[PDB]
């Protein structure tokens, strides 16, 4: 039939059909459970809702992601998930349709393990493959040679790619990104006099750093701007009438990502990161790799990043070889739109893990196979 | 690349004609968006460049039915296996000819230059692994059991 | 029909047809393997790239030359280049065309058994025939009295001619030659800072080998000016940007071929080993053998090799003797033309292995017409 | 007077007095400088902890070694640690002392220019030497013909000796050493869900890869013996209480050394590169460099390298010779011995570079003398 | 080795007695050793070795000090070239036991036969050693301005 491409990010659920251009169901990964008194007979029979359903009811809940920095750590809320994008969502029986999941570089073997296991024994899909999602988004960016920076909610990793053949032992996966960027903006946003506490406060932040924040060229030179004149406030409004201001905590928040030691910590930012990456690589490559930088994931998405990260890594790398960072208007769903360039293809269809196979092997098949 | 078809001159010979012909519409059509890119050129908007695109994929996939037909009626050989390497690489450029030309129709659709910048790098990449296509198929069914001029004479004092 | 020449060097393979003069197809003989891990679909089903498509490709390859100081070390690889030259390359059916292959002297007899049991068997070629690499050197060079020095990437031997009469017991083969000063230009280049370990790295480092080194006139004066002053400083800039700086390390490479010394090796310069070749021939021979010193092959390019070994040869030779050394410029490719010269002569086409002999007699055949 | 003999390795610094048999000071080599924020006055006003004392507080320190690779890549660095060493480890006024000091071979020669130009200028030393780490392992270990592989935390090198006779062509430098091994051995722990991302828990995983890590002879059988039964599985304790388990990266990790594939080199094992280093020897000598394989460095301690290491060394030689591997079980201060052994020498006492010598020749000395 | 000194029969003359005494029990603790290797012998711990090394140790610095002595006595020559190589070997020598057998000590009371084989393979070297100098030390006093039997008739027919 029509093959299913399942990009459960550890923010947002984005699926879809194989074939296709666009997902059709774009939700949230949360489950949402109520925790004040019920009061009224007959509101209260659902124990838990689900995606987006529990996004509008969430005065009333405590919002928990089961994917948590690209490792599911709650398995019955993410068999949930799942069960609501196949069923609710989607609306397809999951018995007649392979499944494409997507999964980041360096996780537990547990983690691919028991997605097969729960794939092939709760919703007895016929066949499923789990694919990196840096090599996905290098097959929507339309090339086969970059390094792919791939920014997220959960983990932000890079997979150097040189005509096809990745190189395992260059792949820099790190566990900053854009959850960690809503944290702090939390607590730069006390400094105001703002205190967000809760989970649907942490949704409200979250929201702000949408909106408002955006990427500085120069940090320095913008913090004495920012100082100086009152040109980079702009205000929010709060679901309750309220209107907060925030000038400078709009670059600072996504600096976090060029300085770690922001948050406390050591490691380097995406641009050495990503500069590091590159010179571990082959000799003869470091120069196609540099001209095919693919950003990819909602975090690149902030105003600014491309230029900023451009000039760090021109900074770093020989004057004399061409940077250019490539930043697709669409980067949010590269990773979907490679599933569906990668689950069409003719030539695939011999790489599904088969149900046949699953039952011989046990679900230790998807380290061979994948 | 234009000059690795111009050395053709008139199994193949029953199927050569329609190979030839749909690699020189692709080196046209490349040569188009080359030339949008340049800035001067037939087509100048980026509708246009998608719909090239789009049309890049449909000859690719013609010449790759033609090419497999040509590679299962020739022997084993070395030539086969890159014959058959080469119509891999074809089959996955065109699906994302495909796939990223509808995407970037939808972005356009919704409200520049850096739009048809892949289009452009992966059409040439589908036409890179064309000549190596029509080359592979010739050789495979002629030389084991149109033309190609011998190579010309390399220089004896490299300045 | 016109008769091939195939002038299947250590280093390089250089094909064309007689009676021309220039080689049709010149690319290194290398065949390529990938070693890293794939990761695209349809990308990586090529199993081994030969030639000029796997020095592009080299940053994800693991170049191997079959052919290893003269002697065929590797033969399926060695099929596949013959293939690649034969079919991709110069485009012909061997099955019509005479095939003229070289051959440096003194190497096993296992050698020729089996380049003429592969062309006959698996290429079927009409005729063959095997050719001492320095006999073709002095075809080309205009004369039939002198001794060619034939320098290359395998061996560096010498052939003493007078009058179109070999003398077999003053041929003198010497197994250093461009890649031993490749790897020793590898070596010392360690010195400085820059560590090329891998086989990419050889190929960056042989550049910079033909780029930048030369042969000093006087080496200890020449040590002393480059130690003094930094005139002798060249800078090479690498494949990813970088820019290394060689100043004493580009007479020190070359000068390994007169004292081979310098790499562990006991046996004499260039220049004594042509000298002591001299003198092993007839008395009546040596005056005309000093006037027509013939000098081919690659690595005898090197800039100031010809009056460098004009002085080195003069100081052993007797002080009235007129001594020259021959260095047409297109000497690299000497002996192709010299292949031009025998497989297109009148007189030689009695003298091709017919495949009628080879099915009588074997490929023991090639000893006695050889 | 008695001289100093300081093995300043690029993971341990072993010092000492000449002529003595066990260092006085062995600590690591590593230059903390704390990170967090310093809020109690008084605490705090030491910028850089060097050695053991930085070992102790690395909880809010980013530890960086100088020396990398054998390389010293950070000058100021090692002046703190050669400033250590003398003062606060050892306690002698370095004025009245000869030092000396040992270095892999095939380095860059600014490093012993700029050694030699420290200890002269800014230590006021009245001789000093620098000596190849694998000539001393092989006087410490009480031969005079052998082939010193001298694994490390930098390099790994073998130096194939004859009678006192050092064959300088077949010196066989390797970059792969045990800190590659770490962080091999950080990549493959992430498998099992434990991230360790920090230089403090880089010092953690050593600690593990020390006490836990061991050679498999047979790889591919125990591969099957660990996926069949968990009988390989043992525990190791973190410093907060958690306890780890990993059963099956306990011989991969120091499997790297005999297969640098894993971490994406490409040059061939330790026991292929003796094997290329002992036939590059002269004919006459292979026999007795077969049975003499002084193995020395700390990361030649794995359980079961040299049974692993004969195994695969016998399977390249010819069936006749006797392959034996000399393990002695202080093969870890193997080159300080020899240091110990070479300083209070009555002959060496001629071969000190005394200041005198410097000053007439500067720094460039150490190329004549050493 | 032994078959070197046992052809001495009774500058030199004066200090020979001393030197070819120190070379008889240089090569009476060897075969001790060599004992010790092969199963039996007079000494069976690990320890009894080391103690032997350093004995062995000891008389070498001695024979060095009293070949010293007669090779200053003797006159220019090639012999006491030779002789003065093979002191500075007795020399590298008995330093490499001596340290060698305290941390060899060391290792065996922290807590078997390999620990011995390297300590037998140096004092081995220095034994070596001896029976050179020894007998270059008599060329060079006597021959020059106990005793050696002339060398034995080789064979004429080898089989
Ligand atoms: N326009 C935007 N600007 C800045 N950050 C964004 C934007 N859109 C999304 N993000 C961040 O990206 C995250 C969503 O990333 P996503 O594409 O879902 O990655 P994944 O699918 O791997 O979870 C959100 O948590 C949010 O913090
Ligand atoms: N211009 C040059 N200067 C110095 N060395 C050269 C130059 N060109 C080639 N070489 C050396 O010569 C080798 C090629 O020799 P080649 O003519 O191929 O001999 P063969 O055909 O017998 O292999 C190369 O390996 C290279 O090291
Ligand atoms: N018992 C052991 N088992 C395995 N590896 C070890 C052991 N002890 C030390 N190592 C490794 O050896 C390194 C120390 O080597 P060292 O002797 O200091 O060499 P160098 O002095 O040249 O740095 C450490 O980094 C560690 O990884
Ligand atoms: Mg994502
Ligand atoms: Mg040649
Ligand atoms: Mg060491």
């Amino acid at each position: 039939t029509t093959a299913l491409v399942c990009d459960n990010g550890s923010g947002l659920v984005k699926a879809g059909f194989a074939g296709d251009d666009a997902p059709r169901a774009v939700f949230p990964s949360i489950v949402g459970r109520p925790r004040h008194q019920g009061v009224m007979v007959g509101m209260g029979q659902k124990d838990s809702y689900v995606g987006d359903e529990a996004q509008s009811k969430r005065g009333i809940l405590t919002l928990k992601y089961p994917i948590e920095h690209g490792i599911i750590t709650n398995w019955d809320d993410m068999e949930k998930i799942w069960h609501h994008t196949f069923y609710n969502e989607l609306r397809v029986a999951p018995e007649e349709h392979p499944t494409l999941l997507t999964e980041a570089p360096l996780n537990p073997k547990a983690n691919r393990e028991k997605m097969t296991q729960i794939m092939f024994e709760t919703f007895n899909v016929p066949a499923m493959y789990v694919a990196i999602q840096a090599v996905l988004s290098l097959y929507a960016s339309g090339r086969t040679t970059g390094i792919v920076l791939d920014s997220g909610d959960g983990v932000t990793h890079n997979v150097p790619i040189y005509e096809g053949y990745a190189l395992p032992h260059a792949i820099m996966r790190l566990d900053l990104a854009g959850r960690d960027l809503t944290d702090y903006l939390m607590k730069i946003l006390t400094e105001r006099g703002y205190s967000f506490v809760t989970t649907a406060e942490r949704e409200i932040v979250r929201d702000i750093k949408e909106k408002l924040c955006y990427v500085a060229l120069d940090f320095e030179n913008e913090m004495a701007t920012a100082a100086s004149s009152s040109s980079l406030e702009k205000s929010y409004e709060l679901p309750d009438g309220q209107v907060i201001t925030i000038g400078n905590e709009r670059f600072r928040c996504p600096e976090t990502l060029f300085q770690p030691s922001f948050i406390g910590m050591e490691s380097a930012g995406i641009h050495e990161t990503t500069y590091n990456s590159i010179m571990k690589c082959d000799i003869d490559i470091r120069k196609d790799l540099y001209a095919n930088n693919v950003m990819s994931g909602g975090t690149t998405m902030y105003p600014g990043i491309a230029d900023r990260m451009q000039k760090e890594i021109t900074a770093l790398a020989p004057s004399t070889m061409k940077i250019k960072i490539i930043a697709p208007p669409e980067r949010k769903y590269s990773v979907w739109i490679g599933g569906s360039i990668l689950a069409s293809l003719s030539t695939f269809q011999q790489m599904w893990i088969t149900k046949q196979e699953y039952d011989e092997a046990g679900p230790s098949i998807v380290h061979r196979k994948c | 690349i234009q000059a690795q078809i111009d050395i053709f001159k008139v199994k193949w010979d029953e199927t050569g004609n329609d190979i030839i012909s749909l690699a020189n519409n692709m080196c046209k059509i490349m040569m188009s968006m080359t030339e949008f890119t340049r800035g001067c050129g037939p087509l100048k908007t980026t509708m246009d460049v998608i719909r090239a695109a789009q049309e890049i994929s449909l000859n690719g996939s013609k010449l790759n039915a033609l090419a497999r037909q040509i590679g299962e009626e020739s022997a084993d050989s070395q030539t086969k296996k890159d014959l058959l390497a080469y119509l891999s690489q074809i089959t996955l450029y065109c699906q994302q000819l495909n796939i990223c030309s509808k995407v970037k129709a939808d972005v356009t659709q919704v409200g520049a230059l850096d739009s048809a910048m892949s289009l452009i790098q992966t059409a040439r990449n589908l036409l890179t692994a064309v000549v190596q296509t029509v080359k592979a198929a010739y050789i495979a069914s002629t030389k084991f059991r149109w033309r190609m001029a011998p190579p010309k004479k390399q220089p004896l004092i490299r300045p």
